């Protein structure tokens, strides 16, 4: 059927800059059935453009829609703070509605390196048969960060989970927490617990570690 | 104003049955087709089906054909999405959107209904401290936080009492564990000089299990 | 004949258990007994031999403009475009009138909604039905007047024996309005008024046409001195605005002009 | 009496939306125009717009046309000023006044609504001493707080004479800083104790720093 | 459009004296539309005069308004303590209400020289990566004062902020604080920190300095 492929996937630009988002269809499509939606984080989608070029009710003039056949484009002449969100293109055909995978519009800012912090499992937590080791990457930019867990110089796999904050309202940065989960048994078995952060703001991989004492 | 208001968040066990509503107001309900869109967590939008209030005609996405049924107003002025035996794979956000009468774009959207489906049961959280490092660069800044471990269902709310501490606080999005329970961390960067002088207490609130934890984060001795 | 088996409608002929199926005409109205659905009468929009037809809730084939999953389709009478059959959705474009109701069919062979410019005229098709708006109508925050033909009107319009004014964009204009160097006053419903009203500049007089003077109906007149209008007394200064509070004129007279309405409430005659 | 009473002080994050009110009493609300005047910190008066409640007609200053919208009473004799997405550049005092019905002066004014708009978050002040050397002067440096205000006092109350608490200055960091100083006799240094009491209700920070001569 | 230019910007007179404030319009204007407002410190503006000469409700007889065409005048026959404030004139307008930039009515008093004081960054503050150097100008008059920062005889620019108090209730004087903000890095880099005050009450520019000891 009809397949909508959007590019980039992420667009990092600064406020005031011009944004150009693409939507390519798997086959030639009617301009009448092409729409663009905006979705702020944790909010519902809202219509921006219908019929490929027509602007939905109460949609600012900076939002412009164009294209025909297979290639469609959403343009934001000047990015405002509110304009940083996800954009989905949509189409109708052969009795079904199809959506694009989205394009995030992220705030470009100067590279900022993470302040790294390691936290060992609490005594209360160790009483129960589980140990959780936490590696914190405070206010960094861009989102690209590699966090590796090393337990007595051995690289850990399939025993951690990372969680990222949304881009900060003040300094346009990200924070990340990677949690290593081990059974009290396997935790007592080793001494050196280390996380190795690899960010482009850092001259070389930064390692923040501890020993049980 | 033209608006579609949806029913509250749902937490149902697997195999159970559910009917979710979407109330239209500010417009002629019988004059517009109304559709259902699924947004799997952290993924995009999937069209499920559309319904015509003033014809009762329905059309479903071949991928949702049979798995769900769409219906409406039962007098005034609500649309419905229902399942006969839910799956954990049905845990997503469900939006109902009004359709324009040229050329099928969804012009008005509902706030959404979060439908969480798991075999798990309402468990409260275990709140552990993330104690400041004794190594933390003095004069400069240190980091401390809370480990809100093993809880169900979402959400938990973290503050640093009585709010007071807002600056440099980072409450992280919850991650669902393989255990079936959710977990998150709330951290804050403070000046290293404050450690010992200032008291740091995190206030974790989980209304589903009615848990109020106020854990003190002090450097370990 | 036509029989109801379980809320669904069917058709049978004399032989016995002779289900009919296909297009049948029961008097005036035509039905279609779906050979796919056990000979059940088709309701709503249904495809038969690649053609689209529409049936009401009672299974009878209908003609005209109807809401579809696609938008507003035209299920045309027979031979309306390229020898079509009765109720066949046709690949129609342009204006379409069906017993007063006016529609415009866009390039996609489907009915248009909202603002459409046709020839040099502006039309507003209902987002609910696709039908052109006629007479006074609220569209967003503003009010517009449309013809019996649905053409948007500009200038002065007489609606229910009252004068309204629609600017170069067709918007209704309320309050103190400048119309090509002349000033007029419209009520908040749009109706042009004669009398003294609260203008940004203050209280101003919008007078009836006087044979001398040469003022247009309801045109702001640069009045000065006392005005006696509609059993009310006003005094206007060189600002051509009415005065409030205490005012004594050399003619002896001491007046008190209401702070809210600028009308005389007290009049003491002196020397 | 004729009076316009406005809504309380607002501290908002940029991009948020705000609706500020102005309740009229003592007069016929629908017989008078009601206007909105902006006064930026340490600046003059700027007219924004007016509204006639009896007609619902509104007129704006070309400089505020589009950026804001004026509306009124749901029966309740109340005028409204609202923004859809605030800027830090909107941090100003907002006054509503009612217009006279000759010749457009604003005869009655509202107390005002302070609208503070920043990307910043509630941070408490840092207190540093401004130590004496060799009458003498000493003080306190109330640095990096948010939002306004902080209150400074000296020996709980006691010291009032010759105290100079300065107006806060907004730093490029988005946080405010100020100093509170006091001139005292040089003979008092060593005999008398000087403690400044800094209070910041928004972050609930109460510091008492002792200012003593450096050794 | 209509532009209201008020003169002077500051009128320094002593209590009991006669005050005459001017308002000149860019074009001939109606007397009906001319108004005068008073704004006391930390208070809302209040109407004094409407229709160029008419006195608003409860306004003392010392306040008198006059003028026509383009030149308008507010008069205060005898200045009371309360009368020291800002005065704005207003016009109309083609709807459009214009205001004047104001005239501050300051209390004239004898020239008084500032007592100058320099404060180095505290040890507590230096522990964190920032240094704040403070230059205090205690109880001076008039408001005209030049404060220059010099770090090892080099004149500083774009790294200080001055703050003035309102005219003192007791001695009608001003106080000023100019704060130099430097990173701990740049502060350790230099020895002599000086501020150079230039007031008309002083025999020559007064310099108050320190060295890190």
């Amino acid at each position: 059927e009809i397949v909508l492929t959007q590019s980039p996937g992420t667009l990092s630009l600064s406020p005031g800059e011009r944004a150009t988002l693409s939507c390519r269809a798997s086959q030639s499509v009617s301009s009448s059935y092409l729409a663009w939606y905006q979705q702020k984080p944790g909010q519902a989608p809202r219509l921006l453009i219908y019929g490929a070029s027509s602007r939905a009710t109460g949609i600012p003039d900076r939002f412009s829609g164009s294209g025909s056949g297979t290639d469609f484009t959403l343009t934001i002449s000047r990015l405002e703070p509110e304009d940083f969100a996800v954009y989905y293109c949509q189409q109708y055909g052969s009795s079904t509605w199809t959506f694009g995978q989205g394009t995030k519009v992220e705030i470009k800012r100067t590279v900022a390196a993470p302040s790294v912090f390691i936290f060992p499992p609490s005594d209360e937590q160790l009483k129960s048969g589980t140990a959780s080791v936490v590696c914190l990457l405070n206010n960094f930019y861009p989102r690209e960060a590699k966090v590796q867990w090393k337990v007595d110089n051995a690289l850990q796999s399939g025993n951690s989970q990372e969680s990222v904050t949304e881009q900060d309202s003040k300094d346009s940065t990200y924070s990340l927490s990677s949690t290593l989960t081990l059974s009290k048994a396997d935790y007592e078995k080793h001494k050196v617990y280390a996380c190795e952060v690899t960010h482009q703001g850092l001259s070389s991989p930064v390692t923040k570690s501890f020993n049980r004492g | 104003e033209v608006q579609l208001v949806q029913s509250g968040a749902e937490v149902k066990k697997s195999g159970e049955s559910l009917k979710i509503s979407c109330k239209g107001s500010g417009y002629s309900f019988t004059s517009y087709w109304i559709g259902w869109v699924r947004q799997m967590p952290g993924k995009g939008l999937e069209w499920m089906g559309i319904f015509y209030p003033g014809d009762s005609s329905t059309r479903y996405s071949p991928s949702f054909q049979g798995q769900v049924t769409i219906s409406a107003d039962k007098s005034v002025n609500t649309a419905y999405l229902q399942w006969s035996s839910l799956k954990a794979s049905d845990t997503a956000m469900y939006y109902c959107a009004r359709r324009r009468n040229w050329g099928n774009a969804f012009d008005i959207w509902g706030q959404g209904t979060m439908v969480t489906v798991s075999s798990a049961s309402t468990k409260g959280p275990s709140v552990f401290p993330l104690a400041p490092s004794s190594k933390s660069t003095s004069g400069g800044t240190a980091a401390l936080g809370c480990l809100v471990k093993d809880y169900f269902p979402e959400p938990v709310t973290v503050s640093w009492n009585s709010g007071a501490l807002t600056s440099g606080v980072h409450t992280f999005p919850a991650v669902l564990q393989s255990s079936g329970l959710y977990s998150l961390s709330s951290v804050v960067t403070v000046p290293s000089s404050s450690l010992g002088t200032q008291t740091y207490i995190c206030n974790v609130n989980h209304k589903p299990s009615n848990t109020k934890v106020d854990k003190r984060v002090e450097p370990k001795s | 004949g036509l029989i109801y088996i379980n809320d669904s409608l069917y058709y049978f002929k004399p032989p016995v258990n002779n289900l009919i199926t296909g297009f049948v005409t029961v008097g005036d109205d035509k039905y279609y007994f779906n050979p796919i659905n056990g000979g059940a009468a088709s309701i709503g929009e249904t495809i038969i031999d690649d053609k689209n037809y529409y049936f009401n809730q009672s299974g009878v084939l209908q003609t005209g403009v109807f809401s579809t999953e696609d938008g507003f389709k035209y299920f045309a009478p027979a031979n309306t475009l390229d020898e079509n059959l009765e109720g066949e959705a046709i690949d129609f474009t342009g204006k379409l009138i069906i017993d007063e109701n006016i529609y415009y069919f866009d390039d996609n062979y489907r009915g248009a909604v909202e603002w459409k410019e046709l020839d040099g005229e502006m039309h507003y098709f209902s987002p609910e039905t696709g039908k052109a708006f006629k007479g006074l109508n609220q569209i967003g925050d503003y009010k517009y007047y449309f013809n019996s033909d649905g053409v948007m009107q500009k200038g002065f319009v007489s609606i229910n024996d009252n004068k309204h004014y629609f600017d170069d964009s067709g918007v209704m204009k309320v309050g103190y309005t400048e119309i090509d160097g002349k000033h007029f006053y419209f009520a908040e419903n749009g109706e042009m008024q004669i009398g003294v009203f609260n203008t940004e500049d203050g209280f101003k007089y919008f007078a009836h046409h006087n044979e001398d003077l040469g003022n247009e109906e309801g045109e702001e007149i640069s009045y000065s001195g006392i005005l006696n209008f509609n059993n009310k007394i006003y005094y206007f200064d060189d600002s051509f605005t009415a005065v409030v509070g205490w005012k004594d004129l050399e003619d002896g007279s001491k007046y008190y002009f209401d702070e809210d309405t600028a009308e005389a409430y007290i009049l003491e005659h002196h020397h």
